[PDB]
């Protein structure tokens, strides 16, 4: 039979069909979250979303977006194991206030956390701050503009970072555990308040060592009409 | 690019002890198995250290060195009678360390690298497969005053399942066997020291 | 000297920059030393067998079904009858199992277009012999018993022997340019809530459902030698076409049940005994 | 405790993964 | 032995090796401060980071950031005595009000204070 | 992060009386048992004859599974006022120590065999600086920190400083 | 090198552009991929007997 | 000559694990020593085997290969005060089986190509001692299941002996040591089999 013509370009000049261009439009990680100025900051680990951010039906509930799974990049990171690059996330403020946030950037040491947590098990941290220490760093000001755009670099050992594991709570050996992040990033501020993150690629990213769609489940059917009444 | 700055003594091959064939401990495939069951797994070339081709030719220069790079080809055997039919698939997943449980179908199998058998023709299969390993060099042996860190010896995982159940006649032969082949490529080792037992 | 500035332009504050665009310009603010450096690939870099486009990824052969056909299996007789739609394998009940990746990716955009190949290969030898068809049914469905009616749509047949496959394109011929996808754009129920007609009512879209089907019949029949099986097994290879097309990026239809754990912080988390 | 920090020992070795031997996994 | 190959923007091309570099990117002084409009106003030495800013165990509280000490940049100006040029002060005002806030410079006199 | 080879110098503080042999091994991936110097024979070494010329340069290579290596020492530690730390506090670390099993050994090939007219125990200068190769990335807070002769400021001269 | 920027101007904010005007200049953000990519009227057009003015 | 004849096969060079210096352990000199009598004696490759330098990566081609052919040099150490004096000879002797009691002497050690040591001055010597054998190859290694007929692993004999002996002075030390080191300048193997334990 005939192969036919083809339909892009058809109903506009906006292909999507592009691996990077998908990865590059930015997915909520954590939505209308608190900071507790009693510890020393928010931390976020330094890696795209997969089936390691996926949400499960009755496990423990985490302060994540529970339909990462379910995004489009994510799906795509369920494809490749091995990423390299630069990443970029957008950070909105829910204040109008002077007292401004700091975020600082760590670099690859090997833990792996998030959410708001003590460094060392101390109880002041003001006179000690993080963002003050000698790591590279940037504030926000939400009475000038509460969002932000920082790019967090690809500093680590390693030519390419493990996306995901066949189980995230294992306890494996703790050098190889180090290699699902490049670190993490920091945010810190003055008093109790709001916060929402979001995560998308830099303009240098790549992707490798595809593996191909793994064992899924749906049940969309379920919720929707047939056209037949 | 990662070779030359990575090892600062240049990496030495050993073409004769490497570049030839070794067969290993055989596969019995039957009538019993079903489809995305496996009929073998390996972790290269760990699996070729400890358990299969123990006292290999090719086994000579993993003693002494302690990291290396490793492209390999491996040639799969099938020998049935042309009064059977089955399909056997066997595909690669590079850097398989804490990734063998997801991703391990025959669906996963045709999107990986793969080598597809058919049992009553007795065709051959070549899998040619590269070193792709999150570092510049993988760990050679395990020891006791090493570091328990990383874990060697495993940059590959290579997957022989069903993809087809073996079918036979009116009484036919219940199984037939398939032998698999392997030799190194492209074998560069880096980090001289002495030498051990293999596991 | 101290002059004053007499240039000026109206301007329209906006919070973010490029923040729906997947290309264009940034805003993005390095955490660098210089900020013109990037990450290098100069010396590790892309392999050049992977794919780059998410067509690509829809290029690659997989296993859509297997079916079993018999010498018991008289002329006539509807081997294989599915709806071929890249959207969903069923639109009547749960699905749970190893998708195709041109299903799979499908299942992230809104809309699809092109032509859809077929690979059937046969789990056989070379004394298995019969005749099968391969029919493309449009705006309407054939009855079972009734072959002749579908002998009239987009048919080719296959006469087995020593090859033991056979490729098909499956055309594209529709009232729309594009189809849009049968399952939903957003789907908030998470927990596997009891659905009621109060929810359904509420849906964000509605399944738009195809008539399409694709079936196999016998021509002749399987008539093999006493000295081989007489049940043979096909496998039912598929994946889009060259010309195959997506459009508009919406939630994903699929997603991993299989050995999903949620991430826990290490190691405060009673990571050390 | 968490039940999924270690692989029993029946089909895990001392790196706490899936052996190799073991093929009913799947 | 071979010298071998260097693996400097083999990553990326961020070179941080340079030492004004090091000296360029900014450290904190004063963490969250108060300012009282009853005296003359808060007081800023003109010096770079060093072991003179340096917090000890036990010593008397100061107003300064602790880890000032451990900072790469004062790490930096513990192997060099002498400096001349320009700074670069950023300061950040905990307010939204319209009540300005006047940054004036001294210029050399003699004293050395600060707060 | 750091990467390269590192050199050593070995002074030896002797006279032209003192004579004897010793090796510089480099091990990599292993260690070698005391007792057994064959091992440490097999892995990268420099032997050097002890006479005249009491120097010898070394160069320490760099061969790892990794490109560059991170540092063991934390990026963050915030604990300044030796706090009793416990296991708990440990749990809390910003990184993990990942350690290095790489060794440098000094043996006796032949023993040190001087005159009885000058010392018989010498004593050996063991240099060391970065390689021409050496590379650095990634700031962090410091590890080192100066703790001999430190006295915070205050305000002069209002404090007390006027008698 | 770290010099610093000398160069400003005096800006007046607004909050929309063309608003008021049926032409001229937009100040639209596409929900699109491609930030310049726009509709196609290559196969599919308006009809020469169809009026452009409501004249 | 006798090289492409007597093995069909071509034979393999590991540069990279042969060509490094090696050391054995050490031999004590002593004031108590007398002229003609041996410090130490060698039967090469066998003592580089079984003996001295077990788990040397020299030794990794010796396991899977049954014949060779083996040139090498042998750089001596000697290590002692400048108010010391005495004379140390090594030399070699080709094919050295069952004549080991007869031409042992210091004279034949002048006769035969030596390197003639000083206990004071501190110098290095180098023995070039090439491949002269009887046959074609030496056999590698012995086995249990292999023939008694053929004495492996012995092509040449070092010997070293005092040639004048060590003096000291007034309470001076009483011995000195002397450290051999070996290395192989072409070795050729042939008879590619299954790998054992060296002795």
């Amino acid at each position: 039979f005939s192969d036919g013509v083809t339909a892009m370009g058809f109903q506009s000049l906006d292909t999507q069909v592009s691996i990077k261009d998908i990865l590059r439009r930015p997915v909520l990680l954590f939505n209308h979250v608190e900071l507790d100025p009693d510890y020393t900051g928010f931390f976020i680990p330094i890696m795209p979303p997969s089936r390691m951010m996926q949400y499960k039906s009755g496990d423990k509930e985490t302060s994540f977006q529970r339909l990462i799974g379910r995004t489009p990049q994510a799906a795509i990171m369920n494809l490749f194991r091995f990423w390299r690059g630069s990443l970029r996330y957008t950070i909105i403020i829910h204040s109008t206030d002077g007292h401004p946030i700091y975020v600082t950037h760590v670099p690859h040491t090997g833990n792996r956390v998030y959410g708001l947590m003590k460094v060392n098990n101390l109880h002041e941290y003001t006179k000690v701050p993080i963002f003050g220490c000698g790591l590279t760093t940037e504030m926000i000001i939400p009475s000038v503009n509460p969002s932000i755009c920082v790019e967090v670099p690809f500093d680590t050992e390693n030519n390419w970072a493990v996306t995901f594991d066949e189980d995230a709570q294992r306890n494996y050996s703790w050098r190889d555990k180090g290699d699902t992040v490049t670190g993490h990033l920091v945010v810190t501020p003055v008093v109790s308040v709001y916060m929402s993150v979001w995560v998308e690629a830099g303009d240098d990213f790549e992707v490798s060592n595809f593996y191909g769609p793994p064992s899924v489940k749906t049940n969309d059917w379920n919720y929707a009409f047939s056209d037949e009444h | 690019g990662d070779l030359v700055i990575a090892s600062s003594e240049p990496t030495q091959q050993f073409r004769s002890l490497t570049n030839r064939w070794m067969p290993i401990n055989s596969i019995r495939v039957t009538v019993n198995g079903k489809r995305n069951d496996l009929l073998a797994q390996y972790y290269i070339p760990e699996d070729f250290l400890s358990t299969h081709a123990k006292c290999a030719p090719n086994t000579i220069p993993f003693e002494t060195y302690v990291y290396g790079k490793y492209e390999l080809e491996m040639k799969f055997v099938a020998n049935g009678n042309k009064f059977q039919c089955g399909k056997v698939i066997i595909s690669v997943k590079f850097d398989s360390y804490q990734a063998d449980n997801i991703n391990t179908g025959f669906q996963a199998a045709l999107s990986r690298p793969h080598i597809m058998l058919d049992l009553s023709t007795n065709n051959e299969g070549v899998l040619k497969i590269p070193f792709r390993y999150h570092r510049a060099f993988v760990r050679n042996q395990t020891h006791k005053t090493a570091t328990a860190g990383v874990r060697p010896g495993k940059f590959a995982s290579i997957y022989v399942q069903v993809l087809s159940p073996l079918q036979t006649g009116e009484g036919g032969a219940n199984d037939m066997f398939i032998r698999p082949f392997y030799r190194y490529t492209r074998a560069e080792f880096a980090g001289m020291s002495y030498k051990v037992p293999l596991t | 000297d101290k002059p004053k500035d007499v240039s000026s332009i109206t301007i329209i504050p906006k919070p973010r920059l490029g923040f729906p665009h997947g290309k264009g310009k940034s805003d993005a603010v390095a955490m660098r030393v210089n900020p013109v450096a990037l990450t290098s690939f100069q010396d590790v870099s892309a392999y050049p067998d992977e794919p780059r486009t998410t067509l690509d990824i829809a290029r690659i052969w997989g296993l859509r079904s297997t079916f079993n056909w018999g010498s018991g299996d008289e002329h006539g007789k509807e081997l294989f009858n599915t709806v071929l739609d890249p959207g969903l394998r069923f639109y009547d009940q749960d699905y749970e199992g190893q998708i195709t990746p041109m299903e799979y990716v499908t299942g992230l955009y809104n809309f699809w277009s092109g032509p859809i190949e077929l690979r059937f290969d046969f789990v056989s030898n070379a004394f298995h012999t019969g005749t099968v068809i391969i029919s493309a049914e449009y705006n309407r469905s054939s009855t079972n018993t009734d072959e002749c009616q579908s002998h009239s749509t987009y048919t080719k047949t296959f006469h087995l022997g020593e090859q033991k496959s056979v490729h098909f394109t499956v055309p594209y011929i529709y009232d729309t340019v594009v189809r849009r996808n049968t399952a939903s754009a957003y789907l908030p129920v998470t927990d596997y809530d009891k659905v009621d007609n109060v929810s359904r009512a509420q849906a964000m879209g509605i399944r738009a459902e195809s008539k399409m089907r694709v079936k196999v019949r016998v021509v002749n029949v399987l008539r093999p030698v006493a000295s081989t099986t007489s049940t043979i097994e096909v496998l039912v290879y598929m994946r889009g076409g060259k010309n195959y097309a997506l459009h508009g990026l919406k939630q994903s239809t699929y997603w991993p049940s299989n050995s999903v754990v949620p991430i826990d912080s290490f190691p405060p988390d009673g990571y050390d005994p | 405790d968490n039940p999924h920090r270690f692989l029993p020992a029946n089909v895990s070795n001392r790196w706490n993964e899936y052996s190799s031997a073991y093929l009913p996994r799947v």
